[PDB]
RNA sequence: AGGGGAUCGAAGAUGAUCAGAUACCGUCGUAGUCUUAACCAUAAACUAUGCCGACUAGGGAUCGGGUGGUGUUUUUUUAAUGACCCACUCGGCACCUUACGAGAAAUCAAAGUCUUUGGGUUCUGGGGGGAGUAUGGUCGCAAGGCUGAAACUUAAAGGAAUUG
């Protein structure tokens, strides 16, 4: 049974990217997808995406270019004390000039550069580079 | 995805787990068992003083051939019987 | 190492058959690991047909082949039969001939 | 790769797939480089004056380079039909 | 067993390569070029070589073989070629399959036509 | 005397192409050494390693010897080339031949802030060969290599100042850990990030444009 | 392959993909109203059935169940929609 | 970015039908292929002949856009291929390899077979597969008469035709060919049926 | 030794030192 | 504990073989083998590969189901049936080919999507012997099942592949 909804879509969009691919249909999307989506989009590493409305859950068709190593998801949604969102982005991301730790704080879904600005923190969903 | 839990509240179980299996590790259950001070002829401590019962003339294994010099002590803290090397050539003519 | 994918002998989807006698050594043997030839032969022989023709009631009659299905063990089918033993690859070679 | 003050630093900024867009390394000796030429009125074919595309030895060995080449040349102008974007 | 070792051999090939015009069907005459143009040590080694380079040439003149080209041969078939006077628009029309008529249909124009069908 | 069979060879001993880094960019098989000669005059040879090892044979033991060698600049250009010959110093100087046709190039960079010259890596990365994986990391200034003694060696001939390091497998067994630690540095230039996402023309063949000034006879 | 269209298919291979598989979800099932000239009034079946499906007024039979599509019965007539 | 005319004439479609190039293969269909159209029934798919028309172009365009027109090489092993391409390489720069190919004549210089060329031509990329492996060791862009079960990997551009006889290769071929030399070229103008006979590339007897 | 020969040698091995501790019950 | 007890046949006895031959081969044949009512709970009980969920690549066969066709065949008067042929589609038992990818390799559509390390969950292992032994508990009529140590010893034991 699913458990992650999240960590398929994410998945799903890596195989592709590794196969060459230019596009992926992912099931079934939420609110939690689409956001972490957005975020992606608003760094680059992927183009447009699109929520078709089966009746159900959603499907989503994104278009990616090709600048995405890796998108994945922490499993256990840990709690991070904006004091160790240092100690996260340092585990795994390439460099300290560039990539992301996205995670989920009480003020928005958002990549841990705009949690730093914003000055809040939260649980941690997965990363992108 | 194979092995352990994940899950955010699964502490306890991983803790446990832990703990059943620091038991394979050869010195932890040493320590633990308390194998020092129960077994084995000091007590744990580094050294021990004892008093030579017979002088031996061991046979070395192979592939060697020789004659190890060594004595019968019996610790004093003890009652404990070992066996000891005598170190360096002569030697075995210091001790009676 | 494992030496075969059908490892001994072709049996997937069932666990267990049942065992077969072997026909030379009376060994008992898996049904689907069995070697199993299908032995059919006149009932006469090489140069006897013409001698039984002649010396017989009938226009040239009919003649009846003898149909006989064989159970070899391995040890047996090695020993004699169909066997060789084959290098690593012409092992994989299913086709009969 | 920038430096300190504007100055370009960091020998090399590679090639990439025009399907893909990942890097052709240097010993990715299996990508390619097509080639192909602009033609002029009354079919004269223009010597050195190319069209070009590269492809990685990822997407060749994948044998997706005869279809991602359909595509490129085509919604660029080299190609009339012969390619589909729906299945 | 009289089959030759490959010193010989190679020596055939490599002088029916650089001296094939010059040289003959006659092992007399090769052998006293071999004199000539190439440098052994031994009588013997030397008519060993000559027979055979005779041998090859004696039948290159019945068609090539392989290993040895000269690029004369290669030139002799460049021009020897040509042939057709026929072609293969004649007579009256093209016989197509329904789907082949339908593929004209659907892209050009003019075509002669001839219907067919098949089954199982 | 040189004289190339290349269209490769030719063209560069013609003074046609002047840095590796261009046939880099083509991704253009280089085979004969001398290109890499005339082309990257600074470097220097490094015998990592020498091991004997011996095969049986229908007559005899054949114990020939193995020897590893790393060359480079100390300028992001790295070579490792493995070579197995019956005399030592005829592995020696085939190893540093094969190992001058591998020569290829390191994506250097700096731990973070800009300031001046590229002194550590652009990434982490990770290079595997058998069961040994080296696992390169950037490192701020003055860290220095930190690596064992013939990865440090190799990091330094291929340029890098200050990265660290990380291994897993049986490392003790030299040939694999440097083929991964070369593995490693040469997959920096196969790491896209974004400062190389800016779209580039896509240059033209040296094959093509000295076309005449190549060419056979 | 490595490029194309998910979001819009085409409508042949879409038609032939699985009826959960297809771009959004739908049946391929339908409706047909049915009559057969003794009566003259129609009713309506489902082109699968389960139950054997006895006319308006008279004990009848319409048509049996099947695996599936529900075979209509002797000589009738009918119309989708 | 189209020439104009440079569209499927009815002359050239009628040639290729007559060749059987539009026949594809049978139940063997590589899925790596839509230059399909239709299947005709029991058996048989039929080849989008202008799809073919069009890459041959593309094919053509390319090859005569070596700067060197001889290091373009035309490989083929099968017979059927022989006649055709020794005849394409004649007309053109283009050097030929008919027969056997021989392993390392791309790597490995000290061979006396070696090319080190800057395109392939191939006929069949099953048969002359030794080829199209060799190329892809060292950065050789490859052009290839294909059918609808032949192997992709590997080759850019397939000119999606029919191998399973006859004349359609060598028919290929000329084509492709007449076009090489319609490009910047020792050639002429519009319709032009050229003084060649396509019959020339052919597979002779018996 | 075969495996399961041992394993039989320490099977009879345990049921005669079940007999000798059964005298002092 | 009853019934059954043709067959083959632990044990036992025998003829031979052998230096010996408690065996292998031959003969006799007790238990057993079959069945009822109770026990026992272990097998290389094997795919030496936990389960649920997602994704990633090609191909021809085949089992079950379903849908489609102015398909073939059965003759009657055409159908209706039925078996068969083609396309497709769920779900099976498998094989083929590749390998992007994985592995110490043998190999592997999972043993892949892992130092670019997190979908959920269960279980077991931590050098080799000592040893599945001692001990206690518990189950069993028994044989034995489950649970299960240490002292001491030891530099290897082991896996896959290569050449002999
Ligand atoms: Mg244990
Ligand atoms: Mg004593
Ligand atoms: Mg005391
Ligand atoms: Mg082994
Ligand atoms: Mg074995
Ligand atoms: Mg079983
Ligand atoms: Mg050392
Ligand atoms: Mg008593
Ligand atoms: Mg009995
Ligand atoms: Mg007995
Ligand atoms: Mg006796
Ligand atoms: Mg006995
Ligand atoms: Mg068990
Ligand atoms: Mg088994
Ligand atoms: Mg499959
Ligand atoms: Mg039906
Ligand atoms: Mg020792
Ligand atoms: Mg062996
Ligand atoms: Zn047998
Ligand atoms: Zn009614």
């Amino acid at each position: 049974t699913r458990s992650s909804v999240l960590a398929d879509a994410l998945n799903a969009i890596n195989n592709a990217e590794k196969t060459g691919k230019r596009q992926v249909l992912i099931r079934p999307s939420s609110k939690v997808i689409i956001k972490f989506l957005q975020v992606m989009q608003k760094h680059g590493y992927i183009g447009e995406f699109e929520y078709i409305d089966d009746h159900r859950s959603g499907k989503i068709v994104v278009q990616l270019n090709g600048r995405l190593n890796k998108c994945g998801v922490i499993s256990p949604r840990f709690n991070v004390k904006i004091g160790d969102i240092e100690k996260w982005t340092a585990n795994l991301l390439p460099a300290r000039q560039f990539g992301y730790v996205i995670l989920t704080t009480s003020a928005g879904i958002m990549d841990h550069e705009e949690a730093r600005r914003k000055h809040v923190s939260g649980k941690i969903l997965g990363f992108v580079y | 995805g194979k092995g352990k839990p994940r899950g955010l509240n699964s502490a306890r179980k991983l803790r446990v787990h832990r703990r059943n299996n620091r038991w394979a590790e050869n010195n932890y259950k040493k320590r633990l068992l308390g194998t020092a001070f129960k077994s084995s002829p000091f007590g744990g401590s580094s050294h021990a003083k004892g008093i030579v019962l017979e002088k031996l003339g061991i046979e070395s294994k192979q592939p060697n051939s020789a004659i190890r010099k060594c004595v019968r002590v019996q610790l004093i803290k003890n009652g404990k019987k070992v066996t000891a090397f005598v170190p360096n050539d002569g030697c075995l003519n210091f001790v009676d | 190492p494992k030496k075969r994918a059908s490892n001994g002998r072709n049996k997937k989807g069932r666990g267990h058959v049942k065992p077969v006698r072997c026909v030379n050594c009376s060994k008992s043997i898996p049904k689907d690991k069995a070697i199993k030839r299908m032995a059919i032969r006149n009932i006469v022989e090489a140069a006897a047909v013409r001698d039984l023709s002649e010396a017989s009631v009938y226009p040239e009659y009919a003649l009846p082949k003898t149909y006989n299905k064989l159970h070899y063990c391995v040890s047996c089918a090695i020993h004699a039969r169909i066997v060789r033993v084959r290098s690593r690859e012409d092992r994989k070679n299913r086709a009969p001939p | 790769m920038e430096n300190d003050k504007g100055q370009l630093v960091e020998l090399y900024v590679p090639r990439k797939c025009s399907a893909t867009n990942r890097i052709i390394k240097a010993d990715d000796h299996a990508s390619v480089q097509i080639n192909v030429a602009k033609v002029d009125e009354e079919g004269r074919a223009i010597p050195g004056e190319y069209v070009t595309y590269a492809l990685s030895g990822y997407v060749r060995s994948r044998g997706e380079s005869d279809d991602s080449l359909n595509r490129l040349a085509q919604n660029d102008g080299l190609l009339k039909n012969v390619w589909s974007y729906s299945r | 067993g009289r089959v030759r070792t490959k010193t010989v051999k190679r020596a055939s090939k490599a002088l029916i390569e650089r001296y094939y015009p010059k040289l003959t069907l006659d092992f007399q005459t090769n052998k006293r070029l071999c004199d000539e143009i190439a440098t052994i040590q031994s009588k013997r080694l030397r008519n060993k070589i000559a027979g055979y380079t005779t041998h090859l040439m004696k039948r290159i003149q019945k068609g090539p073989v392989r290993g040895i080209s000269f690029k004369l041969q290669e030139e002799e078939r460049e021009r020897k070629d040509q042939y057709v006077p026929e072609v293969s628009r004649s007579n009256g029309v093209l016989n197509v399959d329904n789907q082949t008529s339908d593929l004209v249909k659907s892209l050009g124009l003019k075509l002669p036509l001839s219907v067919i069908n098949v089954s199982a | 005397g040189w004289v190339p069979v290349t269209k490769l060879g030719r063209l560069v001993k013609a003074g046609k192409i002047t840095t590796i880094e261009e046939i880099f960019l083509h991704s253009l098989p280089v085979k004969e050494f001398q290109i890499i000669d005339t082309l990257l005059p600074g470097l220097q040879d490094e015998v990592m390693n020498i091991k004997p090892v011996q095969k049986q044979t229908r007559a005899g033991q054949r114990t020939r010897f193995k020897a590893v060698v790393v060359v480079g600049d100390s300028n992001g250009h790295v070579g490792l080339g493995i070579k197995t010959a019956k005399e030592v110093a005829g592995a020696i100087r085939a190893g540093i031949i094969i190992a001058k046709l591998s020569v290829i190039p390191i994506r250097r960079g700096y731990w973070g802030t800009n300031l001046g010259q590229p002194h550590s890596l652009a990434t982490k990365t990770t290079g595997k060969c058998g069961s040994v994986t080296v696992r390169l990391i950037p490192a701020p200034r003055g860290s220095g290599i930190v690596a064992s003694p013939a990865v440090k060696k190799l990091l330094q001939l291929a340029g890098v100042e200050d990265v660290y390091t990380q291994s897993n497998g049986k490392t003790r067994t030299l040939e694999n850990t440097l083929k991964a630690a070369f593995v490693a540095i040469g997959n920096t230039y196969g790491f896209l990030t974004p400062n190389l996402w800016a779209e580039q023309p896509l240059p033209v063949s040296p094959l093509d444009i000295y076309s005449d000034e190549a060419s056979a006879q | 392959v490595l490029v194309q269209d998910l979001l819009h298919p085409t409508a042949a291979s879409e038609a032939r993909k699985h009826k959960l598989k297809t771009l959004v979800q739908g049946p391929r099932s339908y409706f047909l109203d049915v009559k057969c000239p003794g009566c003259l009034n129609i009713t309506t079946v489902f082109s699968h059935a389960q139950t054997a499906v006895t006319c308006e007024s008279c004990s009848t039979i319409l048509c049996t169940p099947t695996g599936g599509k529900a075979k209509l019965s002797e000589g009738t007539s009918f119309r989708r929609k | 970015s189209l020439p104009a005319t440079f569209d499927l004439t009815p002359e050239d479609a009628q040639l290729l039908l007559a060749a059987n190039t539009h026949l594809g293969a049978r139940n063997v269909q590589v899925h790596q292929e839509p230059y399909v159209f239709n299947a005709r029934p029991d058996g048989v798919h039929v080849i989008n002949v202008g799809k073919t028309w069009e890459k041959l172009v593309l094919a053509a365009r390319i090859i005569a856009a070596i700067p060197n027109p001889e290091d373009v090489v035309a490989i083929s092993s099968r017979t059927f291929g022989q006649r055709a391409v020794l005849k394409f390489a004649a007309h053109t720069g283009a050097t030929p390899i008919a027969g056997r190919f021989t392993p390392g004549s791309f790597t490995n210089y000290i061979t006396r077979s070696f090319k080190e060329p800057r395109l392939v031509i191939v006929t069949d990329p099953r048969s002359d597969a030794q080829a199209i492996k060799e190329a892809s060791y060292v950065n050789i862009p490859v052009i290839a008469l294909t059918d609808l079960d032949s192997p992709s990997e590997f080759v850019d551009v397939a000119i999606p035709c029919n191998n399973r006889g006859k004349h359609s290769i060598g028919l290929i071929w000329y084509l492709l060919a007449r076009e090489v030399l319609r490009l910047r070229g020792a050639l002429v103008d519009r319709t032009q049926p050229w003084s060649i006979m396509p019959d020339l590339y052919f597979y002779r007897d018996p | 030794m075969r495996a399961k020969w041992r394993k039989k040698r320490t099977r009879r091995l345990k049921r005669k030192r079940r007999k000798v501790r059964a005298r002092s019950k």
